[PDB]
RNA sequence: CCCGCAGAAGAAGCACCGGCUAACUCCGUGCCAGCAGCCGCGGUAAUACGGAGGGUGCAAGCGUUAAUCGGAAUUACUGGGCGUAAAGCGCACGCAGGCGGUUUGUUAAGUCAGAUGUGAAAUCCCCGGGCUCAACCUGGGAACUGCAUCUGAUACUGGCAA
RNA sequence: UAGCUAGUAGGUGGGGUAACGGCUCACCUAGGCGACGAUCCCUAGCUGGUCUGAGAGGAUGACCAGCCACACUGGAACUGA
């Protein structure tokens, strides 16, 4: 069954970018817009809209920047199985610094450059590489 | 693989064992040689090799090889068994160490002579 | 614990003048250097990749004139210590006493320093180091005793210290027979062809 | 400045009619010592004949690579066939340490401090193939600030 | 303010006692995979008001029998 | 009791003394309440050659302990500063 | 520890050299004698056996043996697999277990941040100091990745209510 | 090696100890432990650490230091803080 939604999305997004696809959707939730929000705001994706009203729809206007695509490996680290929470030491960087890690902090869903700065580490939601 | 499989069942690598029970893995072990013989390889080689059958002194009856060219080994003769395998004859795990306690070393050697027991000749 | 052999096969080995034998003459004349470390030395080796890391860690250590588990220790100290560890190690070769003794033309070769160090005829900062591995720290005096002064072997040594290149780190001051080891030797300050990163690759492996 | 290196020789064989026929293969890679990675297979009769095959198709299809300093940039790992190879930059990790038919690539390549470790198959002319891609799928903090806006 | 657990009774037949179990949610040393983990203990309770199946805190106390070193504060949650 | 007193930690004729508070029924170098100084009977003639928290001294002299006959020695030639 | 004396005078072995693996020829032997960690050498011109010359590596050591970890991603948590190489239960139902769509509120158990107590000393690591240097000894720090308690944060997971 | 346990699990009261306590005894209840591995069997002193490892781990716990146990073998108490 859907076990895991945020899983679910990376997996619309890994497979628009393999197939050129224009744009995303999905259904949409809380923490799905949060992701989205970090993407777009890191350059991952062009844009993001919710519609729907009764059974919200998100959807991502996805990037391409050459013939190439701008997602270049997106992986889940926290899976339902196996949960993973880092502390702000040990807070990785991904790609050596190019590529974010989308980490959920009890301020808010962040980036890892922007949970390292805020000085206080959460659970790894998934690497953008 | 699974981890939950895993909880529920470690990974296990096996203990692969000694290929030479010298017992309590010493380095060498001393026998009496109960007796001395000659025994024909396997297929590709051929030759008559001069291998001795030997009760340890923690009990154990093994069979043994003695190197080089030329022994005086004859069935009571206090030898110290070495621990190497010989591929070439069925069965034999360990060797002698010549120049120990009742094996001599090898007669006129001048190269690799440590390992044969000899000792340096003046010059 | 050490060498006590024939010095200039050491340096046909490597194809390379070791400076094993510096001393009146110039450049070799009698040594058939290229043609024969042996009997087959007319062969060319073809040689592996192991045999020219080898072979860079034996041109190195017979340069110096250092034994294998004290060259090891020298690339722990060089590993451990911040920065690159090829320049590091190379710091911590031309530290050593009978090296700088050597540098400032108190020996005409390494050996020859590394007996005058032996011999207790070498002094650093007013105490005599009998030790051909002291390690000398920058802005040091190292000098030769009283007794051992105006022997013939430091002056002729001296005579032929100006025929090389003068290093500049040193002071090399042959007047009052003294000098100052000033500062390390960058790696661009010395001899531009051994190649550290083969003796890197050799022991990390 | 094209630094040239061959990696493998090998005895390959055909068996025709009457025996065997035995031919030589080579597995060269040049590169000019600053990105610029090429390697060439070529198989022939000979011994030389086979390396001179190899250098010139090797001379062509030959890659940019995007170094940094003097090294690789970020951790990549490239896989082909059944040979899986890992490389991680070594910001001055001195020395090239690499596994055999690696260091080659990697030392005319222009890169001179990463960390390998080849996994998986280790077959020379899967390898290099391997570390190839791997070294054309790495990107430098100016590629990545372009794809991404900034 | 005192150090306490929350468990649940596990059974009850036992003339002033009971006994108790705590689950503690602990991280897999080598995997990383939080796992559920219980600690049963025998639980004083003067005049055995809490029943099979509920919800109570406990406190540590001095011994009071073979293991039986602690003792009910509060027993919430009763319901059947 | 509980003792300050040395307990002797250098090489072969070369001792380093640490000065520490241990109950007095242990070994010398065995276990310890807590170390409190050092004592080098060369170290060189240099600056120190001994520290010693007089601070933790006293409190331990506060306490009921003992102090042996080099400590009170070290206290006497350390007095307050000099 | 310092000074003086006499004279190079008292002071170099061990393994290896077919590939892996740095380093090659001659002679003796002729499926023998024997070698060998694996591949395998030896049945007449053996760079593999035994000797010599030569070289290579280490060096007051050097080899062999035993044992451990590595290499071994060949138990894979990091970090593997399962159509045909070993590997999908013959197929289902289902308890305990594991996991669980979506919104709001509360809690704050997991999670995160800070503080405090502890995590003995030595050892490892860093910056210094003393033995002529080094090994060694030593000063200060870092570390001991932990546990407990208190203070907070509430995004995610869990509990509770809708 | 899938069942183990009758002072066994708990209670009340008496005794006992420096001190809580089935520690012990009388009576009452019929519990307790166990697949989160009890019980049985083989092995083993434990730790700070050591060796290896890039690391995570793997092996080990000689010297040095902390704790436990033993003092020919089996048992017992006496003196004493």
């Amino acid at each position: 069954s859907m076990q895991d939604p945020i899983a679910d999305m990376l997996t619309r997004i890994r497979n628009g970018q393999a197939a050129n696809k224009a744009a995303v959707t999905m259904p949409s939730s809380k923490l799905k817009v949060a992701i989205a929000n970090v993407l777009k705001e890191e350059g991952f994706i062009e844009d993001f809209k919710v519609e729907g009203d009764t059974k919200p729809e998100l959807e991502l206007t996805l990037k391409y920047f050459q013939g190439k695509a701008v997602v270049e490996s997106i992986q889940r680290v926290s899976r339902p199985g196996l949960r993973i929470y880092k502390r702000k030491d040990e807070l990785p960087k991904v790609m050596a610094g190019l590529g974010i890690a989308v980490v959920s902090t009890s301020k808010g869903v962040m980036t890892d450059r922007a949970a390292r700065q805020a000085g206080l580490g959460g659970e790894i939601i998934c690497y953008v590489a | 693989a699974t981890v939950n499989q895993l909880v529920r069942k470690p990974r296990a690598r096996k203990v692969a064992k000694s290929n030479v029970p010298a017992l309590e893995a010493c380095p060498q072990k001393r026998g009496v040689c109960t007796r001395v013989y000659t025994t024909t390889p396997k297929k590709p080689n051929s030759a008559l090799r001069k291998v001795c059958r030997v009760r340890l002194t923690n009990g154990f009856e093994v069979t043994s090889y003695i190197g080089g060219e030329g022994h005086n080994l004859q069935e009571h003769s206090v030898i110290l068994i070495r621990g190497g395998r010989v591929k070439d004859l069925p069965g034999v795990r360990y060797h002698t160490v010549r120049g120990a306690l009742d094996c001599s070393g090898v007669k006129d050697r001048k190269q690799a002579r440590s390992k044969y027991g000899v000792k340096r000749p003046k010059a | 614990a050490r060498y006590l052999g024939p010095k200039l096969k050491l340096s046909r080995r490597e194809g390379t003048d070791l400076f094993l034998k510096s001393g009146v003459r110039a450049i070799d004349t009698k040594c058939k250097i290229e043609q024969a470390p042996g009997q087959h030395g007319a062969r060319k080796p073809r040689l592996s990749d192991y045999g020219v890391q080898l072979r860079e860690k034996q041109k190195v250590r017979r340069i110096y004139g250092v034994l294998e588990r004290q060259f090891r220790n020298y690339y722990k100290e060089a590993a451990r210590l911040k920065g690159n560890t090829g320049e590091n190690l190379l710091a911590l070769l031309e530290g050593r006493l009978d090296n700088v003794v050597y540098r400032m033309g108190f020996g005409a070769t390494r050996a020859e320093a590394r007996q005058l160090v032996s011999h207790k005829a070498i002094m650093v900062n007013g105490r005599v180091v009998n030790i051909a591995s002291y390690q000398v720290s920058p802005n040091d005096v190292v000098s030769i005793r009283e007794k051992a002064k105006k022997q013939s072997r430091v002056k002729a040594a001296l005579e032929l210290a100006e025929q090389r290149e003068k290093p500049t780190w040193l002071e090399v001051d042959a007047g009052k027979m003294e000098g100052t080891f000033k500062r390390k030797p960058e790696r661009s300050d010395l001899s531009a062809d051994i190649n550290e990163h083969l003796i890197v690759e050799l022991y990390s492996k | 400045e094209l630094q040239e290196k061959l990696i493998a020789v090998n005895r390959v064989s055909k068996t025709v009619k009457g025996g065997r026929i035995f031919s030589f293969t080579a597995l060269t890679v040049v590169g000019d010592g600053n990105g610029r990675v090429g390697f060439g297979y070529g198989k022939a009769r000979e011994v030389p004949a086979a390396i001179q095959k190899a250098m010139e198709k090797a001379r062509r299809n030959m890659i940019n690579v995007a170094l940094n300093n003097g090294t690789l940039q970020h951790p990549v790992k490239g896989v082909h066939t059944g040979s899986r190879v890992f490389m991680q930059p070594a910001s001055e990790g001195t020395g090239i340490i690499a596994g055999g038919a690696m260091r080659a690539v990697l030392e005319v390549a222009g890169v001179h401090n990463v960390l390998a470790k080849a996994y998986g198959s280790t077959n020379p002319i899967n390898v290099v193939r391997a570390t190839i891609d791997g070294l054309e799928n790495m990107n430098s903090p100016e590629m990545v600030a372009a794809k991404r806006g900034k | 303010k005192i150090r306490t657990l929350q468990g649940r009774v596990v059974s009850d037949k036992m003339e002033k006692s009971i006994v108790v179990a705590i689950e503690r949610f602990v991280k897999h040393p080598i995997y990383g995979k939080f796992i559920k983990r219980t600690t049963k203990l025998h639980v004083h309770d003067e005049n055995n008001e809490c029943g099979i199946g509920d919800v109570v805190e406990i406190r540590e106390c001095r011994p009071l029998s073979k293991t039986k070193s602690w003792t009910l504060v509060r027993v919430v949650e009763k319901a059947v | 009791m509980v003792t300050i007193r040395l307990a002797r930690h250098g090489a072969k004729k070369r001792p380093f003394y640490q000065v520490v508070v241990a109950d007095s029924r242990n070994a010398r170098n065995g276990r310890f309440i807590e170390r409190v100084g050092f004592f080098n009977p060369i170290a060189s003639e240099k600056e120190e050659g001994t520290r010693l928290d007089l601070d933790r001294i006293a409190h331990w002299v506060g306490q009921g302990a003992t102090i042996s006959d080099r400590v009170a020695a070290l206290i006497k030639e350390v007095n307050k500063a000099a």
